[PDB]
């Protein structure tokens, strides 16, 4: 029932690795000798890089949480909260119970609503995506594969490495029995260029979808992006290089008409910022 | 168990420097030395952690290889002293295991300068992987 | 008998080896494109004549197939180990080489490979706004790297190069049949000459389906039907490539469908003399 | 088509052993012989011995060109029945001298029939006419072309427009289990569900009386309920199915739910090989008579009792994922006498096979062999294309060595050393050694090896750079450090070490043939 | 009837690895039956192309009544809730439980902007497609890099992670490999020189829509970002079809861009077509 | 069960050595930049066992206001190779031994594991505290 499509809000921006970046994926595909724990890296090219799923996941799962908190005050904002209650429904399998986290995927719960209509207002799964038996709310934003910045590729040529092993080691309390290992992870200072687009598909409800994407945001800033991260291999930082709007008119005709907001040195927290009204502004006048 | 270490050592070492180029053989035989490689270093301790600065200084220019450059003088310049500086900073019990590491590969070093780029150090790097592969299988990491 | 072979080399998976009477079909169509309507009906007398073309036949690096005549089979005993007698005779393609053996009544040897592989792809049918799957099963014959398919004309060389040639560029850019708004039937075109010995006698083994007036000798049936511009055809008795006729010349079926111009249906024979067993 | 799933197929496997029977019961009447004259009729295929007359061949004539043209009107072309008679002496029956005069007899009779199969409807006249008839469709079930109005909405929905021949076949389809046998009667009768080329069937239910002049008694040859007056005509029919909570016949949908670890369908049609060759070797009517009814009666009537889950004594192990069931759900479409088809739970179908195989081989003394081809597809696969993938199964350990198993779609090198189905001696010792290192039972892994069903992917993957490059050594030393770093250096010993016995053999290495060992294995696993 | 055919050459650059799958690793991409290359479908990139254009328009139902006529006889949106085919809604037509726009007949499927183009069946008309969208396989230099010993697949493993326990489900997904190179080819037909315009228009729109979406597979997990290389533009004009004499019209796009060439080079290399129409 | 959220409690600050530090013969050092730097491991493993060497005295006077302390006697595993018993100590990590809470509402009770993270077998309650850099 009714999809229709208006524009693109694609956000260009530079991901600053702060501290040691960890993702980690498979080992030893045709492979004998290396650390045991690879940071993913794409084959063509051999360098590492920040996927999509990991920032979109990492982007929901702060936003859950923030949704489950808030979920006695929302129910005016937004309907179809009233169908939760915070928790889990880990302690009876159902996958529909009376609480917020619904839905098993193998033996994990996810938040994810059953329907069409039951997603198209609740906050989380009319941005980041849904699923269910023959309803299915597709997503909105489309988070792609964030390579590293012209900058950082040259320094692979010139000669700097872009991977550090660190040792950590495990201690008995008693004996002190050392225990160690090694990680690979990124060198801390990389920078990965990230895009994410955001479809407007609503022209009544995307002011209060791009601020809930700027909470996730902003939340993840003071959280770690994937790997042992509450030992410091986190700490992720958006720098962002421009929005632009991308309308319906640039589609057919080819004219550069998009509309482009300002956002070069400002943080995350800053767009959200009583500036928000300011920043996206000349967008209200497109609709 | 070390009275195997004794003789199919020094049964191997005859062997081992009479091949002295990679380029040796591309068929069944490099393969079966190599198992005898590791098996006479079996008895021996022979930890990798010394060996991961030498192998990722043969992983970082193996990409390299495959149309990153065709030059390989700046790497396997690398790739000699450091093998060197193996004993040349590691003495003791874990010397003597190895010194008979250090003699298979230095032979083949030498070559690797003047070689193909795309050809004969491959013939190497699959000489490399075949050493360690096995060594874990007989109990060794 | 020197014939204009015709190869097509594919560029996207067909969906089948393309008949005889699917070939004439997208030829009539493509000159009444690229010549207008008189001169298709001048095309269909053109073939009442003399010419004749016929069924499509793979090819595997000019190593060039042929169907195995129904000839061999009442004195395959004759020939010759049972293990080879049936393994013979389960085959439906023969080579160039052996095509010309199995004519004369001589020992012969089947192909090893076929070149093509009728493989069944899954698609799926997505709504637009809920993005909710459909699958349907979907299967079309897909062609090896050097392999394709290719068929053979015999006839006068002014109606070749005024009808057909143009027909075999035209219908290189538009598919003979299929899914050809998947690029399936597309391919590009070039022909050469290919020789083929025909033994004289007054039996023949048809190269297309033959739609007989008179009962053939021995036959191996086929039942298909068409469809010309959204209308179905009624089911034809044809014969399938490589049965035996004496002295017939075939025959096409004007057919009605309700159309604003009469369509034809190719089933002239295309005889190549055999050497047939007691019966 | 993708309708109709399994009531339907089996009614059409029983159907054609009515039109089997109705024209050798009608031979029979007509020349005045009795069921004695019939030497044999399994799968498609009978022979029957009478009298040279001019009058019977006269007869003869008007038997064929019935049968055919009934066979054409009702069947566009499909199905044909050829037949042909010779006449013989009486001396040519038993053996003279050392030359078999009854095997030349039967070739000089098999050759009428290879004639035969060629002009395929020459006894037609309407064959190669053409008439344009206003407004033909086909049927969506079956693919056969009516006049519209013919096409009468089905049994499932009235929505679409099947053939009148397949409501007929639906309704059969449940009539089924509710079965005692048919009674063969005229045409013009009330209650005939299917009409033959010369008579027309009744059902003989579970509660009723028999009608009809003559009684077909499926798998029983005792006359229970039967009348005085009639006669008694037993034929035996592979019919085991497992039945629903209905009292029906299973679903596709039913039997893969059903299944061991992930549900599929486990499709199987296998066929006893070299057999044409093996009649020829009788030489008599008394001695082609037994040899052609003890073959028949092993998938007629032993199948049943080898599915019942019988005759430990004579089978012993077979590579089995679980242990069989008291009711196990499986399905016998079809099985003639020299081939058979069946569906069922695709990991009963796969411990069927070996368990078929196994007490094939001592019903025949260790003389003829089956080449079982099994296939795994999904519910939702059409059946029309199950048969033609699968029989390209059986043609591929067919021409092979006729004495082996296909078991799973399995890749391979273009050089031709490497063929695909594996030999049933061959397989039944890989799955000794491999199996019960790997794998416990009913669908769980051994000790210390789950969290590592990723590993046997990997080692999937291994057997992936043999295929690309056979010549490589790169998998010697690749299965030597998998199995290292996960600690599991005791497992695969044959697949760490290159085989100098294989290489100067030109046969396979040990890793080649890992693939359908391990796949069965990982597919009993949810994986 | 016929008057020529603009073929568009170029490639296809899968800048993020994109994945399809055969539903047999456990989501294998699609490959040759024999050689292993994989490849994109015909119908894989005619049918991205047409969802992406069928929205557009499904937006502009109102302003685009007086350019096309047969929109006015739309209402934007699905008709999945009333089981109602040719309703008043836009996507009728339930293919198994799908929802799509195809026109019901001749005479307003020409005048819709999507069927026109894009092809509808129906029920007793079938007016067919008028684009052919054939294959892409990858390019020669990355045919060669097959036999160079690169491998084209990689194994991406996801994982699906519990909110509160933080426990781990992970899955493999194998795409093709990314930076790769796949040369398209896309056959447009000449029906009618009235609307000859803006099916080229309207086809390079939904290509805009592409380059910014993505090209199947998991998508908004990362997987799209297939991008657009033209190389070649030509007519192939009726004249060309009868005799084979070499005088088709080319334009020269080896450098541009599918922004670059719908208004930047569309006055500009499509000048030297409408004189010949 | 119901993990939530009302904000981030952030301790900026500055760590000073008045006697001079040693990490691991190399202090470890960042590359990009070349000067050594006090790691997150270091820092939150070094926190913790000042914390479970604490918590091990008093398992008296926390036992009233934290439960899941009276599931363990004051004590350690070393001896006796038992993972889950009376002895404070549990986890065998290879060869060393910390106190982790073997479920989420063993650590969701525990004072230790409530705040420095704790393992599991399906359970794997996650920390509240993220040391940096
Ligand atoms: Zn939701
Ligand atoms: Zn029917
Ligand atoms: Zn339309
Ligand atoms: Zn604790």
């Amino acid at each position: 029932m009714d999809r229709r499509f208006y524009g693109k809000i694609v956000i260009k921006g530079k991901i600053k690795a702060v501290t040691g970046l960890h993702i980690g994926s498979q080992r030893d595909i045709s492979e004998i000798g290396g650390i045991a724990n690879p940071v993913i890296k794409d084959p063509h090219t051999g360098l590492p890089y920040i996927p999509g799923s990991s920032l979109k996941g990492r982007l929901r799962s702060l936003f859950e949480i923030l949704v489950n908190s808030r979920l006695g005050e929302w129910r005016e904002k937004y309907p179809s909260l009233a169908n939760y209650s915070p928790g889990s429904c880990r302690p009876d399998n159902q996958e529909n119970c009376g609480k917020f986290f619904n839905r098993k995927i193998n033996r994990g719960w996810i938040h994810v609503c059953p329907d069409y209509e039951t997603a198209l207002a609740c906050p989380v799964c009319r941005l980041f995506g849904a699923s269910g038996k023959e309803s299915n709310f597709p997503s909105r934003i489309i988070v792609r594969d964030a390579f590293l910045t012209k900058e950082w590729e040259e320094k692979w040529r010139a000669g700097e490495a872009i991977t550090e092993a660190k040792i950590e080691v495990g201690i008995d309390r008693v004996t002190s029995q050392a225990n160690p290992r090694t990680n690979e992870r990124v060198v801390a200072g990389a920078e990965f260029e990230f895009e994410i687009i955001y479809n407007v598909e609503n022209t009544t409800h995307w002011r209060d979808d791009i601020k809930n994407l700027l909470t996730a945001m902003a939340l993840l800033e003071d959280s770690y992006l994937g790997g042992s991260g509450s030992r410091g291999y986190g700490k992720v930082k958006f720098i962002f290089d421009s929005f632009e709007f991308r309308p319906l008119d640039y589609y057919r005709t080819g004219k550069d008409e998009d509309i482009v907001s300002i956002d070069a040195r400002e943080k995350s927290v800053s767009d959200i910022l009583s500036g928000f009204d300011s920043l996206f502004s000349e967008v209200e006048g497109k609709l | 168990k070390g009275k195997q270490w004794e003789a199919i050592q020094p049964y191997f070492d005859n062997v081992v420097r009479e091949a002295k180029n990679f380029l040796e053989w591309s068929p069944n035989k490099r393969l079966a030395n190599a198992v005898t490689v590791a098996a006479y270093l079996t008895s021996q301790g022979l930890k990798t952690n010394q060996v991961r600065k030498i192998l990722d200084m043969a992983r970082t220019t193996e990409l390299k290889v495959k149309r990153g450059e065709g030059d390989i003088k700046d790497d396997l310049v690398k790739m000699r002293y450091l093998l060197a500086y193996t004993v040349g900073k590691a003495t003791g019990q874990s010397k003597y295991s190895l010194d008979a590491f250090h003699r298979i590969l230095d032979p083949m070093l030498e070559v690797l300068m003047g070689s193909p780029k795309k050809e004969n150090f491959e013939k190497f790097y699959d000489f490399l992987q075949a050493v360690v592969a096995y060594h874990k299988f007989f109990g060794g990491g | 008998p020197k014939f204009i072979a015709v190869k097509l080399i594919p560029k996207g998976p067909f969906r089948d080896i393309p008949r005889a009477d699917t070939l004439f079909g997208a030829i009539g169509n493509a000159i009444s494109a690229i010549h207008g309507q008189s001169a298709v009906e001048e095309l269909v007398d053109a073939f009442v004549g003399g010419a004749r073309i016929s069924s499509a036949f793979p090819y595997s690096g000019d190593t060039y197939y042929l169907p195995k005549p129904l000839s061999v089979e009442p004195a395959l005993e004759g020939i010759l180990r049972y293990t080879t007698a049936k393994r013979l005779r389960k085959a439906k393609y023969l080579d160039l080489k052996n095509f010309e053996l199995a004519l004369r009544l001589r020992p012969f040897t089947i192909p090893e490979e076929i070149p093509y592989a009728r493989v069944d792809v899954p698609r799926v049918v997505l709504d637009r706004v809920t993005q909710d799957s459909s699958i349907y099963f979907w299967e079309e014959i897909r062609f090896r790297e050097k392999s394709g398919v290719y068929f053979l004309y015999s006839g006068p060389r002014e109606v070749f190069d005024g009808y057909i040639a143009p027909a075999m560029r035209f219908l290189g850019d538009t598919g003979i049949g299929g899914k050809s708004t998947w690029g399936a039937g597309l391919f590009e075109v070039e022909f050469h000459e290919m020789k083929i010995d025909a033994p004289g006698s007054e039996y023949s083994v048809t190269l297309s389906n033959a739609l007989p007036t008179k009962t053939p000798v021995l036959w191996r049936l086929l039942r298909k039907g068409g469809w010309s511009f959204g209308r179905r055809k009624p089911r034809m008795t044809f014969i399938a490539e490589g049965s035996i006729v004496k002295n017939d010349p075939g025959g096409m079926e004007r057919l009605e469908l309700g159309l604003s111009h009469e369509v034809y249906v190719y089933g002239l024979t295309f005889p190549l003399g055999v050497e047939l067993p007691e019966g | 088509s993708g309708k109709g799933t399994l009531k339907y197929l089996r009614a059409r496997s029983a159907y054609l052993e009515l039109i089997g029977w109705d024209v050798v019961l009608e031979i029979l009447s007509r020349l005045g012989l009795t069921r004695a004259n019939v030497v044999f009729n399994a799968g498609g295929h009978f022979m029957i011995i009478a009298q040279n007359t001019p009058d019977a061949v006269k007869e003869l004539e008007e038997i064929r060109a019935k049968a055919v043209e009934w066979l054409y009107r009702e069947f566009e072309s499909d199905l044909y029945l050829a037949i042909e008679w010779e006449p013989v002496s009486g001396r040519e029956f038993g053996r003279e001298g050392g030359k078999n005069l009854f095997a030349e007899a039967r070739k000089r009779l098999k050759h009428k029939l290879t004639v035969r199969k060629l002009k395929r409807f020459g006894e037609i006249k309407g064959l190669f006419e053409h008439g344009h008839t206003e407004r033909l469709a086909e049927c969506p079930v079956c693919g056969r072309e009516l006049p519209e109005g013919k096409l009468e909405p089905s049994a499932s929905d009235p929505e679409t427009k099947v053939c009148p021949t397949c409501n007929r076949l639906v309704s059969l389809g449940g009539n089924l289990p509710k079965l005692l046998g048919f009674g063969r009667t005229a045409k013009n009768d009330a209650g005939v569900l299917v009409e033959g080329p010369f008579s027309g069937f009744v059902p003989y239910l579970q509660g009723g009386r028999p009608v009809g002049e003559q009684i077909l008694v499926k798998n029983t040859l005792n006359p229970g309920e039967i009348p005085e007056s009639a006669q008694f005509v037993p034929y035996f029919v592979a019919d085991y199915f497992k039945k629903d909570p209905k009292g029906g016949v299973a679903t596709f949908e039913e039997l893969s739910m059903a299944s061991t670890g992930t549900r599929r369908l486990g499709v199987m049609k296998g066929d006893v090989d070299r057999l044409g060759e093996f009649f020829s070797s009788m030489d008599s009517p008394s001695k082609l008579a037994t040899a052609s009814r003890f073959m028949d009666y092993f998938f007629k009537g032993y199948i049943g009792a080898i599915i019942e889950g019988k005759f430990g004594y004579i089978i012993g192990d077979v590579p089995s994922l679980r242990d069989w069931p008291e009711e196990p759900d499986i399905v016998v479409v079809y099985a003639g006498g020299d081939d058979f088809f069946i569906v069922g739970a695709w990991d009963q179908i796969f411990e069927l096979a070996f368990r078929v195989r196994r007490a094939f081989n001592a019903y025949t003394g260790g003389k003829l062999t089956l080449s079982v081809g099994l296939g795994y597809f999904d519910e939702r696969t059409p059946i029309y294309r199950m048969a033609d993938v699968v029989s390209e199964r059986l043609d591929t350990a067919k021409d092979e060595g006729r004495n082996r198993v296909f078991v799973v779609g399995r890749s391979r090198p273009l050089d031709g050393k490497h063929k695909l189905s594996y030999e049933w001696n061959h397989y039944e010792e890989l799955w000794r050694t491999y199996a019960p290192r790997i794998y416990a039972g009913n669908g769980r892994l051994k000790g210390k090896l789950e969290s590592k069903k990723g590993l046997l992917w990997k080692l999937l993957e291994i057997r992936e750079l043999y295929v690309r490059d056979p010549n490589d050594v790169r998998w010697a030393y690749l299965t030597a450090y998998l199995l290292g770093r996960h600690g599991l250096s005791d497992l695969f010993p044959e697949l760490v070490g290159i085989d100098t016995k294989a290489v100067e053999r030109k046969e396979p290495q040990p890793v080649y043939w890992v693939d359908g060992v391990l796949k069965i294995v990982l597919m009993a696993v949810r994986r």
